[PDB]
RNA sequence: GUUAAUGUAGCUUAAAUUAUCAAAGCAAGGCACUGAAAAUGCCUAGAUGAGCCUCACAGCUCCAUUAACACCA
RNA sequence: GUUAAUGUAGCUUAAAUUAUCAAAGCAAGGCACUGAAAAUGCCUAGAUGAGCCUCACAGCUCCAUUAACACCA
RNA sequence: ACCUCGGAGCAGAACCCAACCUCCGAGCAGUACAUGCUAAGACUUCACCAGUCAAAGCGAACCUCAAUUGAUCCAAUAACUUGACCAACGGAACAAGUUACCCUAGGGAUAACAGCGCAAUCCUAUUCUAGAGUCCAUAUCAACAAUAGGGUUUACGACCUCGAUGUUGGAUCAGGACAUCCCGAUGGUGCAGCCGCUAUUAAAGGUUCGUUUGUUCAACGAUUAAAGUCCUACGUGAUCUGAGUUCAGACCGGAGUAAUCCAGGUCGGUUUCUAUCUACUUUAUUCCUCCCUGUACGAAAGGACAAGAGAAAUAAGG
RNA sequence: GUUAACCGUGCAAAGGUAGCAUAAUCACUUGUUCCUUAAAUAGGGACCUGUAUGAAUGGCUCCACGAGGGUUCAGCUG
RNA sequence: CCGAGCCUGGUGAUAGCUGGUUGUCCAAGAUAGAAUCUUAGUUCAACUUUAAAUUUGCCCACAGAACCAAAUCCCCUUGUAAAUUUAACUGUUAGUCCAAAGAGGAACAGCUCUUUGGACACUAGGAAAAAACCUUGUAGAGAGAGUAAAAAAUUUAACACCCAUAGUAGGCCUAAAAGCAGCCACCAAUUAAGAAAGCGUUCAAGCUCAACACCAAAAAUCCCAAACAUAUA
């Protein structure tokens, strides 16, 4: 039969070489994710059609944030093929109450807090 | 030409009815079986068709206790008496940890 | 005795309940006898298949023809054909029940030695007539020695180290990477990508 | 099923108790032998189980059977 | 091919187990001998292979056979 | 052949899960006489229907087995209860054959004709060297098997069509394929030659007439250079034939009590269409005589090549 | 069982008799053979296992006769 | 037009069967099964629609589930927003193929049968055209933009040359087996040439080898886009 797969836990373990390729380091992990769906739920089974309404990834190529806690992270393990998970990094701090009018995502995942349209 | 005939019986739907950790009230059927699979432990009775029914309102738990049957069961004492001398049999056993106490004392009158 | 004994058609105890033809009896590598014992030369099956009695009478009468029993011997590694095969008599419509018991067969998986040989001769002697009997079989065969077989596994264990392609089969298949377990069988994790049904692909890591 | 009746020597008809005679079977006798025919003797919980008496015998418990109805809807 | 049934002393019919009687064959006896007729005794995986029991006996594995259909196209 | 209920497999680890799928059983028997009465809670054969358990209580002691079975209404009965192999087992209170004399409603959900799928059956060629072939695997034949292909048979499948897709042979005209029967071109030969056998190549051309059968086939006579295999809706019935097959009639033979029936036989049996559209409607061969010659060839019997001349027959064109 | 007159045997109410015949007659079948033909799955006469022939379900012959079904010499004719 | 006339009437007979079923505009919407003179049908369930009410449903994790492989069940957290009950319902209850586990069959079918999962009957793009394969779904206009899937690769067999004498026609065995019909043995001569590895021999004779020495393709109307190895991915 084709059933729901389960992945053995030696693929969600990174070597020290992978931190040379990707930017993340095993000390101080990233607080937030950037998840964006890159495949259709069509021709995928109903469990992989209903996690996508659970994470809110109905409109594809539209990014989304989720916690990097291991309760949400297990849901990303099922629908990993549909999605593109990038870490959320903030160049500045968090946006306070005078800051959230002009923010944007800045692909390469930089939630900048002051978005002017003026050049450098 | 259909040399065989008969094998059209429906299933029995027989398994465990209340799984582990479930709050189970009195008289509730925990599991249904034949050719014994889960044995009664604390506060679990057995009827005629080897059904496991709960004897006190509580929570069902499943342990692996030690199997010493009745000496008036002549079909397993002759099983026991050919083990090697360090052997234990270890059937699996269901339980009910009782939750609600069997009663409190209340002040009723000052007579 | 240093000759292959007469293996019979239709073993003398007849089975009455006839078995379903589970073709998982051919799939993948052989868990059974895949390494030599008192014999240096053999025909390794590089692919699965069914050996009839008519396959046995070909090899029993060709090996014994082309061997001096003084300097060589030969032992089977396969039992008598035990699995019954059902044939309905041609000219019936479909159904009515499973047909009569017809002929017996034995399942040979991949990587399983079939007939082992040895003696006071080398692999270059037996290569003449074992390659005769190699191509006549219903699967990919290759006569190999002890020193010729474990060359093939260091090849197949260096090629799991040598390849520079960063995607291999087993890293993709055990992880369900593109949703690829949808198309892959649940045996595809287990065999490797090296197999495909009955057929074994040797050129593949 | 409800009723009715029957239960037999190895077979059957009998006999108001105590049980016949005719087949069968048993030898015997006549025969060149076999048959018949005689001449002999046998063969009976009278299908029962308690016995009220004393019972095939009379009321059953009864077991096997044989006939009858088992309808108008 | 599908079904159905049969498997026998040397022949055959039998027999609800335990197996008959009538041919054949075996001598014996009557005969000038042969035949008949008696008088004798024989001759049986009951076609099977395991035996559940205990099986011609009953469910097969079964082997040889005997009937039936094998159509409307 | 089956129809109900049970166990195991298929279905390996909650449950479920088909099948004219594979195997086993069941239509009971025994121990009891509290196999008494009541009553929380639950499971449940995928609904319903039935089914399953059971704490506590009351009254008293001090059930086993897998499946072992059947609803309601009605009858029997004072009562309590008891009634089907209603096994077509959720069961109509009680009803079989036959129809080619048939009829109507439908169905390509569903058959025979053909298409298509497939290729077991069959056919072709390889691979392997056993066994033939006096010796010699491969001049020629070929076992055990394997690797590939073709889609002619008999089958299987039931996807198109049953508000019709007309069938066997025959006529007629043929279109095609090459796996070549003749005619050409060669390699080999257990090829002396004549004759033949085998493989490459070649699809321009050619491929007969007759007796019996409905015959395609087969057999048989006489031929020929040869009487090719096949496909094209078993080519082609709005071109023809209907002798077969296959309506209504009737026999004989068998089966059935009879009506009827039979790949068993046999006599008899309506083949419609005035063309809208597409298409279309004037582009050399083979054999025999003669020759060499009775030579090459062989020892003989036998007997040609290619070179040359001469004759015919067919097709095409007049 | 000696192709068997013959034997013993079973069973039935009787056990298909006379004939006739590869039939307008299941299958083997285009049976075999003589005749007809250059050649005859057609026809004619005989042979009979007809295992499914048969005697008012009528049998077997025969005289005329048939828009009956088959074969035929002679002619004859697109 | 007779297997039972014809006409009228009961008759608007009946039909689990075909055909038909007429304004616009939007919204939700795919079928586990059970019985049944039933499989061309229907009742129930399952599923679906509206309207209600109330609280959890999904996704899930350490623990846990039998003796004789993929996974599933239960399940807090979690991310989320639907779920259950109640009321009224009709309709679907003749399916297909792909992958996977199997079953039947020929380890045949565009075959049959079930489980799990898609897709399909729903739009759109790609795979030549194409139901079912691949990419994508929530809708309108625009003479804007970035992308998704997305274009078959391959071309294959050269081979050594030179030189071979002798014990010995090894014994055995056989008419006769000489290196080679069959046996056991398998020493040794000169530098080195096997009591002989293929032929060839009735038996021989020779012919060589081993050694010195030298340095994949075939089928039926007519093949089938055109073509192109070289300006920067
Ligand atoms: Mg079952
Ligand atoms: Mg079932
Ligand atoms: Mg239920
Ligand atoms: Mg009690
Ligand atoms: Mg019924
Ligand atoms: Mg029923
Ligand atoms: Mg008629
Ligand atoms: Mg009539
Ligand atoms: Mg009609
Ligand atoms: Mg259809
Ligand atoms: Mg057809
Ligand atoms: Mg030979
Ligand atoms: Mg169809
Ligand atoms: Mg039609
Ligand atoms: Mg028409
Ligand atoms: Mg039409
Ligand atoms: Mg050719
Ligand atoms: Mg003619
Ligand atoms: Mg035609
Ligand atoms: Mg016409
Ligand atoms: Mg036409
Ligand atoms: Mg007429
Ligand atoms: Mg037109
Ligand atoms: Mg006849
Ligand atoms: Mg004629
Ligand atoms: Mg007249
Ligand atoms: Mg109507
Ligand atoms: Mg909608
Ligand atoms: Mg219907
Ligand atoms: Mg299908
Ligand atoms: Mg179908
Ligand atoms: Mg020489």
């Amino acid at each position: 039969k084709f059933t729901r797969s389960r992945i053995p836990e030696k693929v969600f373990q990174a070597s020290p070489e992978d931190h040379e390729k990707y930017g993340g380091d095993p000390q101080n992990p990233h607080k937030l994710h950037i998840v964006t769906r890159i495949k259709s739920t069509r021709r995928r089974p109903y469990w992989e059609k209903d996690i996508i309404k659970m994470l809110g990834l109905e409109k594809a190529h539209t990014p989304q944030v989720h916690k990097n806690i291991p309760s949400v992270n297990a849901k990303l393990k099922v629908v990993k093929h549909l999605i593109r998970i990038k870490p959320l990094k903030l160049p500045q701090g968090l946006p306070a109450e005078e800051n959230m009018s002009n923010t944007c995502l800045k692909s390469t995942g930089e939630l900048v807090v002051q978005w002017h349209l003026k050049p450098v | 030409s259909s040399k065989n005939l008969g094998g059209k019986s429906s299933g029995r739907r027989q398994g465990i009815k209340k799984m582990e950790g479930h709050y189970v009230h009195a008289g509730n059927i925990i599991a249904t079986q034949r050719h014994f699979r889960w044995h009664p432990g604390a506060h679990v009775g057995v009827g005629k068709n080897k059904c496991l029914y709960a004897l006190e309102e509580g929570i069902v738990r499943y342990t692996k206790e030690v199997y010493v049957p009745h000496p008036r069961n002549t079909e397993a004492v002759d099983l026991i008496t050919r083990l090697p001398k360090g052997a234990v049999l270890y059937k699996t056993f269901v339980h009910v940890v009782p939750a609600k106490p069997e009663g409190t004392f209340k002040l009723v009158a000052m007579l | 005795k240093p000759k292959l004994r007469f293996i019979e058609r239709a073993p003398l105890v007849p089975k009455v309940r006839r078995e379903p033809k589970n073709l998982s009896d051919i799939r993948g590598p052989s868990t059974e006898a895949t390494e030599f014992t008192e014999g240096n030369f053999a025909i390794l099956a590089l692919g699965g298949g069914y050996l009839h009695w008519g396959h046995f009478e070909m090899m029993r009468l060709t090996i014994n023809r082309s061997m001096d029993p003084k300097n060589m011997f030969a032992i089977w590694r396969v039992p008598a054909p035990f699995k019954p095969i059902t044939r309905k008599s041609v000219g019936h419509r479909m159904g009515g029940g499973k047909g009569a018991i017809d002929h017996y067969v034995t399942p040979v998986k991949a990587g399983r030695l079939v007939v082992e040989m040895g003696g006071r001769c080398e692999f270059e002697e037996v290569q003449g007539f074992l390659d005769q009997v190699a191509h006549k079989l219903p699967f990919a065969a290759k006569a190999v020695s002890r020193g010729t077989l474990e060359k093939m596994r260091k090849d197949q264990e260096e090629r799991e180290r040598n390849n520079q392609n960063p995607w291999t089969f087993e890293r993709i298949a055990t992880a369900n990477m593109l949703g690829i377990r949808k198309v892959l069988s649940p045996y595809d994790l287990t065999h490797k990508g090296k197999y495909w049904g009955k057929f074994y692909m040797p050129k593949r890591v």
